[PDB]
């Protein structure tokens, strides 16, 4: 059934699993028309499909042309997500296919189940965790590849950079979730924290800066402070 | 007008015959039901006074044989049997009519309720859902499970309703996942009607039989089947207009006959609200929506 705080270490066992987040698939700006009505204009989106044990991120870029002439786009976006996830699974060798797919939003359950009927042995699960994967478009390199895309495209990343050389996947996922939660609560402050010191760089093949172990402890502490603050600033506490 | 003779009534029992029921006391001089209308299937059903657990009964059509009931003290139930000696049977029914030991099927002349509940129900289709080929009548009880319930444990005692599953390869054409899931017309019209049932009359017959088993025996898998067959039609954007008009009549009479005190367990809130207010057919079931809103506004 659902994945929650009780069964959290399951994410880091040796059964292949993927999280799927659809929150950035259908993205729009809302604007006024010459007549004073309101309209939307789509911008490119992405499906965020992540193996939490290895850090592998299958980032399927959703180009605005897929919405041309279609109705009920928010509903279609869920089915398009499920179609692309199913296509990804079918493209992987059998030994690389997931045994579980965890959707971050429960409205993805029926679309993914129907698209995966050919895979009765892959479990489709919801979660009770409020995971911050919507903030993936606050990662500069990810936002850049999405906004520049001129056609549908899949781009593969490791969202943990090289962290798994020095830390476990539990610790790496916890660091990722902290970073993304911070970027979601106050993107400007979060990004200042990450890029304040100019002597720490992001390698060309990485997404995050090359912090030493000690600097990561300091960074992580700064991000917790932010989340607690903003939580004060918000509820006035 | 046909007759079902009872050898005797050795245990106190409530006997129902279609929508009617009468109370028989232990060893009361009870010898059957006469004046049963010809042309319809019928059900004769039983609830013992001492153990209201297990309602059970028999679907039959008196055109197919001469049937009687006799109490078996070993298996502890009233059993339907066929009498092959027409001479003996006609003689027995006569002697019993003379002594006024049989109750008369109490139908009001104006009343079309039983016809309206069984319009499409045929004994031959009942006998394919309830498989016991050596008898011309069919036993059903409260506890019998359906084939679909058994997939999720005695096959001989199962209700072989047609399996309906909205998240199945049968229901979903490869490449039409969203389309077929959100509009079930291909599963209704091509898979079920053209492929399995052959026509809408057979579909409606099974739907009507499922409802009646739910209502008379509290058979849970039959209630599930009834609602699934309703939901399949309501969730189809494309349904022949004659089928929608007939469904409205069918459901109207089912809702009219449903005991008020059983509506809480026999009606699924989700299905009815979806069907009457959200589905493609939300504006096609006028009679059913009107009786539901006036009789069971709470559920909605
Ligand atoms: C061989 C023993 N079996 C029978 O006599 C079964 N015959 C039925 C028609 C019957 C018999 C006696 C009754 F009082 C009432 C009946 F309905
Ligand atoms: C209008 C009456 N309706 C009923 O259910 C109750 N009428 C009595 C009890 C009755 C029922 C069935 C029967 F075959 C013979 C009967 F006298």
């Amino acid at each position: 059934g659902a994945m929650n705080s009780s069964n959290y270490a399951e994410l880091f066992n040796n059964d292949i699993k993927l999280f799927v987040d659809d929150t950035n698939v259908y993205r729009v700006t809302v604007h006024k028309t010459f007549e004073g009505n309101v309209a939307t204009k789509a911008i490119n989106g992405c499906i965020f499909t992540l193996n939490p044990k290895t850090g592998h991120l299958f980032l399927k870029i959703i180009h605005t042309s897929v919405w041309a002439g279609q109705k009920r786009l928010s509903q279609l976006a869920k089915w398009k997500t499920a179609e692309e996830v199913s296509a990804l699974v079918r493209s992987l060798p059998k030994e690389e296919q997931p045994k579980q797919i965890i959707v971050t939003r429960k409205a993805m359950l029926d679309p993914l189940e129907v698209h995966m009927l050919d895979f009765p042995n892959i479990a489709i699960r919801p979660t009770e965790l409020r995971l911050p994967f919507s903030a993936a478009m606050s990662i500069d390199k990810l936002s850049d590849v999405v906004m520049k895309a001129t056609e549908p495209q899949m781009v593969l990343f490791n969202i943990y950079d090289d962290w798994l050389d020095r830390i476990s996947s539990y610790t790496a996922f916890s660091r990722l979730t902290l970073l993304l939660r911070a970027l979601k609560t106050n993107e400007e402050s979060a990004k200042m924290i990450l890029l304040s010191d100019p002597t720490i760089t992001i390698k060309s093949y990485h997404l995050w800066p090359s912090f030493t172990d000690e600097q990561w402890i300091t960074i992580e502490s700064q991000m917790r402070d932010l989340i607690l603050t903003e939580y004060g600033r918000k509820y006035n506490v | 007008m046909n007759t079902v003779p009872f050898t005797s009534a050795p245990i106190e029992v409530t006997i129902g015959i279609d929508q009617y029921s009468f109370n028989v006391k232990e060893n009361q001089p009870f010898h059957g039901i006469k004046d049963i209308p010809i042309g319809h299937v019928h059900v004769i059903h039983f609830q013992h006074a001492d153990n209201s657990s297990m309602r059970y009964g028999y679907w039959f059509d008196c055109r197919m044989g001469n049937f009687y009931i006799q109490y078996d003290p070993k298996d502890g139930l009233y059993k339907m049997m066929e009498e092959r000696d027409g001479a003996k049977f006609e003689n027995i029914v006569h002697n019993f009519k003379e002594r006024q030991m049989m109750v008369s099927y109490p139908k009001i002349d104006e009343d079309d309720t039983w016809y309206n509940l069984t319009e499409f129900v045929q004994m031959d289709k009942i006998r394919k859902i309830v498989r016991k080929d050596e008898n011309q009548f069919s036993y059903v009880d409260s506890s019998m499970t359906t084939v679909q319930e058994n997939e999720l444990s005695d096959p001989a005692h199962s209700l072989n309703y047609t399996v309906i599953n909205f998240k199945s390869r049968e229901a979903i054409r490869p490449g039409h996942e969203m389309e077929d899931f959100l509009d079930k017309s291909y599963y209704l019209n091509t898979v079920m009607l053209q492929g399995i049932f052959k026509n809408s009359s057979n579909y409606f017959g099974e739907l009507q039989f499922a409802f009646l088993n739910a209502m008379f025996f509290g058979n849970y898998g039959s209630s599930l089947q009834w609602h699934a067959m309703i939901e399949l039609i309501c969730s189809s954007a494309t349904v022949p207009k004659h089928m929608l008009d007939k469904l409205d009549e069918i459901l109207y009479y089912q809702i009219k006959t449903l005991p008020e005190q059983y509506s809480d367990i026999l009606l699924n809130e989700r299905v009815w609200n979806i069907c009457l207010y959200s589905s493609f057919q939300k504006n096609s079931l006028h009679n059913t929506e009107k009786i539901m809103e006036n009789k069971y506004p709470e559920l909605l």
